[PDB]
């Protein structure tokens, strides 16, 4: 956020081009820069999108869906926001999307595949054909974000995709290009926390014993926006994270009591709060609607990924190479699960748990 | 008649809502169902059980009275 997210109101690009800086940093103001954010209408995007287009970057968001792409102009003042059409098997629509842009940031990655795409065309495919159509133009900063497992040989085809392209990004745009691995994100709308404050949550015996560092997502939309305004972090691979681990069981039984659920000693058992499953029954169910359902669900790879833990290059960077203090998830995991607690609404009086009663909420949870 | 109309949407919203609560009151009318349906007579045991504890006259003690009328007339002649 701040007021000006420059160091100064003069900035050379890599690729030789300098962009001076006009006005004190508000809507109206400009920094200079052109940015291309692909994936901008994800749920990271906007956070992104946002931050630029709030100081007057000039963003180039790419869409595939006409209906998503429209609240992200709400972001930027007249001619800051720009869309264009585009799709991954398209190469003409790519280069229009980073013709003009200084900055590349590559949100596009999925954890799932489709009868269109497989994971191997999206985290490989699309990252590489992003990276060299990003060196043809002149682009003098490419940020690429993977996950925080990347492993070009790991036995999740999700974790291995994302480290391969990790490499492939370094090998087409050379070795100034960024790399970032997030952690599990948590935010209003998170993927992270959206199934674990889902209801019926199938076999979460088996899915939520998954232990993470989760990082707030604001933090990680922060850091990806002081990677792209500072040039020293050209060529560095950063591992957002949390200070804390949790297990999805933890969390997954410490909503519980923010939601109240469990005011009823019957009604969270009744209600399938609890879906136990044999894993062979887990690997049907999420095999059979890889192939009947028309939405993406429990997939099978997910299922693997259950197992493996988040593991923490140690070798990368992290949010205090950048100047900053990561966020604590008991700070700021009330607000967030804020909207699905049941009756609330001054009803008596509000149960606002503060960080220091989280941390006292995890014990209990914890206490058998 | 209303109770036909209204019973396929009670029961969609009764799993929906409670989808443990609902098997469960379903699986339990279910073996019943099979328990008359196959003559496993489980359900008619019970009632034995309850009558004879109770001191009601049960099916067996009513055909006991017969046997023992029974015997009892046959002597009469012979
Ligand atoms: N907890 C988290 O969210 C984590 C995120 N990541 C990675 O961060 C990145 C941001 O993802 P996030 O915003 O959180 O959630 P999303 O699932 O919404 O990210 C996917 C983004 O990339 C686009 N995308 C996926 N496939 C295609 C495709 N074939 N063609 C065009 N666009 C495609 C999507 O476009 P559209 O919106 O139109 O569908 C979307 O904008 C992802 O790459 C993810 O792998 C990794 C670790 C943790
Ligand atoms: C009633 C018919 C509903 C079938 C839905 C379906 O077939 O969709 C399912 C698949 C998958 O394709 P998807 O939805 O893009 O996969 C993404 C969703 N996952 C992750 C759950 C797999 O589709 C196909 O096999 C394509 C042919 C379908 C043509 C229409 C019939």
């Amino acid at each position: 956020v701040s007021t000006f997210p420059l160091k100064s109101d003069i900035n050379i690009t890599k690729s030789g081009k300098t962009l001076l800086s006009v006005g004190q940093g508000g809507r109206s103001s400009r920094t200079g820069f052109t940015a291309t954010v692909f994936g901008g209408t994800g749920f990271l995007g906007r956070v992104v999108v946002s931050k630029l287009a709030k100081h007057g970057t000039n963003v180039v968001v790419p869409f595939r869906n006409d209906r998503a792409r429209r609240q992200l102009k709400v972001n930027g003042d007249l001619g800051v926001v720009n869309f264009v059409e585009f799709d991954i098997r398209n190469l003409k629509s790519i280069e229009d999307s980073v013709k003009y842009s200084d900055i590349v940031i590559n949100l596009i990655g999925t954890e799932h595949f489709s009868k269109n795409f497989s994971i191997e065309d999206v985290n490989i495919g699309a990252a590489e054909r992003i990276a060299k159509a990003a060196k043809e133009a002149g682009v003098s900063r490419l940020i690429h974000v993977s996950s925080y497992n990347a492993n070009p040989s790991s036995s999740s085809d999700f974790y291995a995709t994302k480290g391969i392209g990790e490499q492939v990004v370094r090998d087409n745009f050379g070795p100034d290009a960024t790399i970032v691995r997030p952690a599990p994100m948590y935010f209003r709308n998170s993927p992270f926390l959206n199934e674990l404050l889902q209801i019926k949550a199938l076999g979460g015996n088996v899915i939520f014993k998954k232990e993470v560092y989760p990082v707030h997502a604001l933090q990680v939309g922060e850091a990806i926006e002081r990677i792209a305004f500072d040039d020293a972090t050209a060529g560095q691979t950063y591992e957002l994270f949390g200070k804390e681990r949790y297990s999805k069981k933890e969390l997954r039984e410490m909503i519980k009591h923010i939601i109240h659920i469990g005011q009823r000693g019957y009604y969270p058992y009744s209600a399938g709060f609890y879906l136990p499953a044999p894993e062979p029954f887990l690997y049907a169910f999420a095999l059979i609607r890889q192939y009947i359902s028309s939405q993406p669900r429990f997939n099978v790879d997910q299922l693997k990924r259950s197992h493996i833990n988040q593991e923490i290059d140690q070798s990368a960077k992290t949010f205090t190479d950048l100047g900053m203090v990561p966020d604590e998830l008991s700070e700021y995991l009330y607000r967030y699960v804020k909207p699905h607690i049941s009756y609330t609404s001054q009803t008596q009086n509000r149960t606002v748990y503060s960080k220091e009663d989280i941390e006292k909420l995890r014990d209990y949870v914890n206490t058998p | 008649p209303y109770l036909v109309a209204f019973r396929p949407a009670v029961l969609v919203f009764f799993f929906i809502r409670q989808p443990i609560g609902a098997g469960l009151l379903a699986g339990g009318f279910l073996f019943w169902q099979a328990d008359r349906h196959f003559n496993f007579g489980i359900r008619d045991n019970i009632h034995n059980f309850k009558q004879t504890i109770l001191g009601f006259p049960t099916q067996a003690s009513k055909w006991e009275t017969f046997k023992q009328v029974d015997a009892q007339k046959r002597a009469q002649l012979v």
